[PDB]
C-alpha cells in the first residue's frame, strides 16, 4: 500500500486545479499592466501561454 | 367506580384538511429528497474542500444562487415547508401557499406522492381506561412505557379492569410483583410476572391483593402506515424544532411531547383513519424541516 | 466421515449394508455422557466456556450392554459419525452389518421393547438439525417395521408433531419408495475457513467438515493398502460360537 | 426479610440451538447485505422515474422477476429468513430450513459471517435481587431505567442490599434525595446524590432513614460482540414486527419489551455466555427481516 | 418550605480549559472524519474479503502500516485523542499532549473546526427547584422525563411552586388527573390535562387539592449549537465507551448517565456558556472515540 501526489495538482474529485480562483486569477493577468507604465503585451501573452 | 385515562388520549384536536391531494404530496417528497440531499452536500464539500457540491444542492433546493452576505434562509421552498406544516396542524391555521406554487415546485424533481408504501412502529401505550372498585387507588404515568400504581386497602381482593383500545396491535405488561390477569369469563391463571396481550381481545381483569402495592409496566407497538423515506428519529427532531420554532401556536390545540404520541392520540379518536392520513404527511414535512434548518440555521 | 456424505436414502443404506457393526462401536472409554463441564474456547473467551455433553457430540462415550445401548451406539454412528464405547459386544454382532441388526430377525437382538421416546431424548433430539432428526427417523422407521411396531412409530410422530412434519415418506418393504426418495440427507460435503465454533457439536462437526476434501483423495491408497491380503469381516464364516449375554 | 427482583430477568427461557454455524451465520450476513441493497433500490427507482434498479435488487433477492399480478414475497431467502428466527427465539420450534438451501443462499454474496468483530452497548439495568428487613417496604419499576422505592417504618434506619449481577460494566444511582451508601465491611461516606459502581466490586448496602420515602434511578452499561453491520436502531423496530407477526408466538416462552432486555435477561441466567452468541446472531437477523418487510410489506 | 430539585443538576463540576482553540478543535473534526472513514473501510473489507481498504485506512489514521503480532491500537493519534477527552471533562484532568503533536495530526485532513455550523435538540428536563408548604410532600425522580409526585396532607389546597431555569426552550406538563396550572399573580384556568410552558415566563403555581396523589410528567427540550457532523446516537455510545474503559476516573468530578444530563447540567450553571462549549468539542471527540474503538476492537 503506498502514496504518490496526483500529477499537476489537480484533484480528481473535483477534475480542476487545486486553486479555485484560476480562471479569475488569470483574467487578472490579462487586463493588469507589467514591467511597463505604458501599455505593453506582457499581460495578454502570459494570459495566452497561461491558459 | 373510578376512571383513569392516560393524559396524551385526551380531547385531540382537528387536523388540517389543505395540501392533501396528489399534487401536494409530491411537495411533501420532494422536498425532503432535496433536503436530505442538502445535508449531505454538506458533509460532502467539508471533506474535498470545495463549495461546488453544496452550491449545487442549494441552488436547486432554493432556486437562487448562494452568495455571500446573505442569509442563506432556503428561498420559496422553505416558506412554503414551514406555511404548509402550520396548516396540517390544525384546521384554524391558515392556508396561504397557492397551489400553482406547490405544483412548480414539485416539479424539481421526478417522485412518486405513494404515503402509504410502507410501515413504521409507533411506542405509545394507550389506556383508554381503568376502572377501579371502591377503596382502591390507581394512578397513570408515562406514555413511552405507562406504569400503573395499584393499591387496595379494601378488605378483600378487587377486580380492575384494563382497557387498551382496538389500533394496538400486542402489549405486554410487566408486574413489580407476579399478579393475576385474565380476559372476561375466562379462569384465573396462576401468579405471573409477564403477560402478552392483544388489545382487540376484550377488556382484562387483575387480581389486586390487599397487601403491598402493585406498579404494572406497559408497552405497545402499533402499526402506521407511512412513506419508505419515513425516519423516525428525524421525525422527533423535526417535531421538537417545530414546537420551539412557534409553527404550531394556534388558539385551541392540544399540546404532545412526542410525535409518537400525536398520531396515537389522533388515531383513537373519532374518524380515525383519516387523521392518520394527515398526520403520516405532516411527519414527512417535518421530517424535511429537521434536514434543512440543521443545513441552513437561520 | 463416509456415512455422513451420503446424501439419498439409498445411498445411506447402501453404506449400512456394507458397514459392519465393528465400525459404529468404539473401543475408547470416553467420559459420561450427559454432565454440565467447562471448555476452552479462547479464539472468543477468556473465560471458560460452558457447555453439556451427549451422544451426538462425534467423541466416544461410555454405553450399557443392552439393545438400548445397540441401538443408540448406531443412530449416534449415522448422525455424528462416531459411535460408543459397548464393552464386549461379540464376534458374532460384530460381524453382522449395521442394517442387518436393525431390519432382520437372524442377528439374534430382541426390539421389541424399544421406547423411542426415551431413545430420543437420550439421543437430545432436541439439539439436532433437520438432517440428522431424518436419519434418526429412519432408523426408527426400519426397527419398527422389523418387530411390527408401526402404530408405536405413528404414535411418536403424533406426540411429536415437529418431527412428523420432516418424517421419511419411504415404507421399509417397498423398494418403489426407496427409488423414488427426495430427501437431503448429507452433513458432510465439498463446499468454509479453518476457524473454532464454540459448541462441543458444532466445533466436532466443523472438522469432519474441513477433513472431507482430504479425505476424498488420500483415502484410497491407505485403504487398499491395509486389506490387500485380508478377508473381509462382513459376515465372515465361523462355527457360529455363541452369544453371550443377550 | 424480603426479596426484590427486576420483572424481566425471571425465567428466561432456553434459546434455540440450531443455523449458528459459519455457514448459517453467513447467509444472515448475506440477507442483511441484500435487504439494504432492496431499500436503496426502492429509493433510487422512485428518484429516478424507472423500475429497473427495482427489479434488479428484487430479482437478486427472491431469484424470480416481479409481476403485476402477483405479490412481492421475497421469495425462498424471506421464508427461511422468517423460519430461522423462529428457530433462533425457543429450543421447540421447528427449525425445518434444509442445510442445502442455507448454503446455496450463502453463496449469493461475500461476507465473512464474524459476529466478534465489533461491540454493542446495551442499557438494561439488571438488579438480580434487593435484601431489605422488615417494616420496609422495596418497589422495582423499569427495564432501560429502573426506580427502586424505598419506604421505612421501623423505630431506626435500615440496611438495604443491592445486587447488580456480575456482568454489567457500570451502575449509575442517582437518588431523589442524597443517600448514603457503600459496600459490604466498608465505612460510610457522606450523603451523596449520585454514585458509581462496579458490579463486581459486590453487594452494595444503602442507609434509609425513617421518613419520607426514597426513590433510586438506576442506569446501566453492559458491552456485548456484534457484527459490524450490528444497529441497534434496525434491530429493535425488527424485534417489535416479528412480535406482531406472530414469530414467537411458541409455547413455554417469555417475552420483553425490547430486545435490551432479552438480550440482557438471556446474558444473567445460568451460563449466560452460552446464549448471548446465539442472541446477537438473532438480532442481526431482525435487522434483515425490517428492512425487507418495509421494503415488501405482506 | 420543602425543597426538592434534580439530582443531575447538583454540583457540575468544571471543565477542562485546554485544547480549545483553532488548531486544537480542527484536530478533532480530523479524528472524526479519519474515524469514520475507519468504520466504512472495515465494512468494504468485510464484503470484498480483501484486508487492502481497511490497511490503508488504518495507515492513513495511524501513519503506520498494521504487522501482524503487534495489537491494532490506533497508533499516536489514539492516544492523543483519548488523553485530550480527558481533558476536557474535568479540570484536575492533566495535560500532557504537546502542541506540535496537534499540529501534525490537524494536518492530515482538510476540514474546518468550526463548532457551530448547526445545532441539536437535547432532551434532558432541568427543574432547578420545587417549593412547597409545610404539610405537603414532593419527590422529583428521572432526566429524561420527570416524574413529580405530590401529596397534600393538610386540610386546605395548597400552593406548590416550579421552576425550571432560563435555558430550556419548551417544557410540557402532563397530569396522571387535571389539574390547575398559572403564572405568578394570574388567574387559575380550568383544570386540564397538559400544559405548554416557557420558563421564562416565571415560577409557575399548580394548586394541590387534598386527596390522591397528584404525578407531573414533564418533557422538556433545549437547542445546543453543535457542528453539522454532530451525531448524537454517536456521542451517546461513545460517553458510555469512555465510562467504561475508565477514562472518566478523575477525583472531585460527577457522573451521568448520558451525554444529556452531562450538557444540561453545565449549561445551568455559572458561566454556563464557556461550559457549553467545551462540552460540544468534548462530544465530537466522544464521536470519533466511539467510531474508532469500534473498528478496532479488544475483548
Amino acid at each position: 500500500v503506498g502514496r504518490y501526489y496526483n500529477p499537476f495538482n489537480i484533484d480528481p474529485l473535483t477534475k480542476k486545479h487545486v486553486e479555485d480562483r484560476l480562471e479569475e486569477f488569470i483574467n487578472q493577468v490579462q487586463v493588469g499592466r507589467f514591467r511597463n507604465a505604458s501599455g505593453n503585451a506582457v499581460g495578454t501573452t502570459l494570459a495566452a501561454f497561461l491558459r | 367506580a373510578n376512571r383513569a385515562t392516560s393524559a396524551f388520549l385526551d380531547n385531540p384536536h382537528p387536523v388540517g384538511v389543505n395540501y392533501v391531494d396528489e399534487g401536494s404530496r409530491q411537495f411533501v417528497a420532494v422536498a425532503e429528497l432535496l433536503a436530505s440531499k442538502l445535508i449531505d452536500s454538506s458533509r460532502e464539500s467539508d471533506e474535498s474542500n470545495s463549495d461546488v457540491p453544496f452550491v449545487q444542492a442549494y441552488s436547486k433546493f432554493a432556486d437562487d444562487n448562494p452568495r455571500h452576505l446573505r442569509v442563506k434562509t432556503g428561498g420559496k421552498m422553505a416558506n412554503a415547508l414551514t406555511n404548509v406544516i402550520r396548516s396540517y396542524y390544525s384546521i384554524n391555521a391558515p392556508a396561504i401557499v397557492p397551489q400553482v406554487e406547490i405544483d412548480r415546485l414539485a416539479s424539481k424533481a421526478t417522485v412518486s406522492g405513494d404515503m402509504y408504501n410502507s410501515y413504521a412502529i409507533f411506542n405509545s401505550v394507550p389506556i383508554v381506561e381503568v376502572l377501579s372498585p371502591a377503596r382502591t387507588t390507581v394512578s397513570i404515568v408515562g406514555s413511552d412505557r405507562a406504569d400503573v400504581t395499584m393499591l387496595n386497602t379494601g378488605a378483600g381482593a378487587a377486580n380492575i379492569t384494563f382497557n387498551f383500545g382496538q389500533i394496538a396491535e400486542t402489549v405486554i405488561l410487566k408486574g413489580s410483583v407476579p399478579f393475576q390477569l385474565a380476559r372476561l369469563n375466562q379462569p384465573m391463571p396462576a401468579a405471573r410476572f409477564t403477560y402478552k396481550l392483544r388489545p382487540l381481545d376484550g377488556p382484562f381483569i387483575v387480581v389486586l391483593p390487599v397487601g403491598n402495592p402493585l406498579v404494572i409496566s406497559a408497552t405497545a407497538a402499533t402499526r402506521i402506515q407511512v412513506p419508505l423515506a419515513f425516519n423516525k428519529a428525524l421525525v422527533e427532531s423535526g417535531f421538537q424544532t417545530a414546537m420551539n420554532d412557534g409553527l404550531f401556536d394556534i388558539q385551541n390545540v392540544n399540546y404532545y411531547s412526542s410525535f409518537d404520541e400525536f398520531i396515537i392520540s389522533q388515531y383513537h379518536a373519532q374518524d380515525g383513519i383519516n387523521r392518520v392520513s394527515t398526520c403520516v404527511i405532516l411527519g414527512l414535512a417535518l421530517q424535511a424541516y429537521d434536514q434543512m434548518r440543521r443545513a441552513l440555521p437561520v | 466421515m463416509d456415512v455422513l456424505s451420503k446424501g439419498s436414502l439409498k445411498e445411506l443404506l447402501a453404506h449400512l449394508e456394507k458397514t459392519p457393526l465393528e465400525e459404529a462401536i468404539s473401543y475408547r472409554i470416553g467420559t459420561v455422557p450427559y454432565q454440565n463441564v467447562l471448555i476452552s474456547r479462547n479464539e472468543y473467551y477468556n473465560q471458560l466456556y460452558p457447555d453439556t455433553t451427549s451422544l451426538i457430540d462425534g467423541v466416544s462415550r461410555e454405553g450399557q450392554r443392552n439393545v438400548n445401548g445397540l441401538i443408540m451406539s448406531i443412530i449416534s454412528y449415522v448422525v455424528s459419525g462416531s459411535g460408543h464405547y459397548i464393552p464386549n459386544i461379540g464376534f458374532m454382532l460384530l460381524r453382522r452389518s449395521i442394517l442387518d441388526i436393525l431390519t432382520k430377525h437372524d442377528t439374534g437382538l430382541v426390539t421389541n421393547n424399544l421406547n423411542y421416546g426415551i431413545i430420543a431424548r437420550n439421543l437430545t433430539v432436541s439439539k439436532m438439525n433437520c438432517e440428522q432428526r431424518k436419519r434418526m427417523l429412519i432408523c426408527f422407521k426400519l426397527l419398527a417395521y422389523k418387530d411390527g411396531n408401526q402404530n408405536d412409530y405413528e404414535i411418536y410422530l403424533n406426540q411429536n408433531i415437529p418431527l412428523k412434519q420432516i418424517a421419511p415418506n419411504f415404507i421399509p418393504g417397498d423398494m418403489r419408495t426407496v427409488i423414488h426418495n427426495q430427501d437431503q440427507l448429507a452433513i458432510v460435503g465439498i463446499p468454509l475457513t479453518q476457524s473454532t465454533e464454540l459448541s462441543i457439536r458444532d466445533d466436532n462437526a466443523k472438522s469432519y467438515k474441513l477433513g472431507y476434501v482430504d479425505w476424498y483423495n488420500s483415502n484410497s491408497f491407505l485403504r487398499e493398502r491395509s486389506e490387500f491380503n485380508l478377508i473381509r469381516l462382513k459376515d465372515r464364516d465361523t462355527k457360529y460360537g455363541k452369544l453371550n449375554g443377550w
